[PDB]
């Protein structure tokens, strides 16, 4: 699965960045979901005030 | 209202985790 | 950090792709913080109207 020396170690390091960047965007998504349930419930309230 | 703010509280906590991974 | 011509450039380019996508998600995050500080102040006002 390997043969050197066209970057052995450096290819695994970018494979690590992709798992942090892949998990990073998941938290970002989950924020946009909370902010989305919040704006959903605020809208609901702005209606009961009308 | 107090619950709309918990949604913003928990969305802002999700960005600091995102940014805690960058890195 | 590379060895040619076994895709010297193509490993360096994707190594580049990861640096923009990392700054990219950083700007995306910065928006979700503003829209969230914004919805926070809008909520504050919808409360002062109630």
């Amino acid at each position: 699965a390997i043969a050197s020396g066209v970057a052995v170690s450096k290819v695994l390091h970018l494979e690590g960045e992709v798992n942090k960047i892949k998990s990073a965007l998941l938290s970002t998504n989950k924020a946009v979901v909370s902010l989305s349930n919040g704006v959903s419930v605020l809208t609901s309230k702005v209606l009961d005030l009308k | 209202i107090s619950q709309v703010n918990e949604k913003i509280n928990q969305s802002l906590a999700f960005i600091r985790k995102s940014d805690e991974l960058l890195g």
